[PDB]
């Protein structure tokens, strides 16, 4: 998949649901997400 | 209606470790 090659930003870090699927998982809102916040940025 | 849209609801929750 269209990963994010690179550090996630101050607040986001990558982890997975145990079968495999990775997901990110902001600090700062305090919730997830499996797109990364590499790819839809601004 | 090929209504087909995969992910963007089985990410774990918040929380901070990773637990599915």
């Amino acid at each position: 998949g269209p990963l994010g090659s690179g550090p996630l930003p101050p607040g986001w870090e990558i982890r997975n649901t145990a079968t495999g699927r990775v997901y990110f998982v902001d600090h700062n809102n305090r919730t997830t997400q499996f797109t990364d916040p590499r790819l839809s940025a601004n | 209606g090929p209504l087909g849209s995969e992910l963007e609801s089985p990410p774990p929750p918040y929380s901070r470790y990773p637990m599915d």
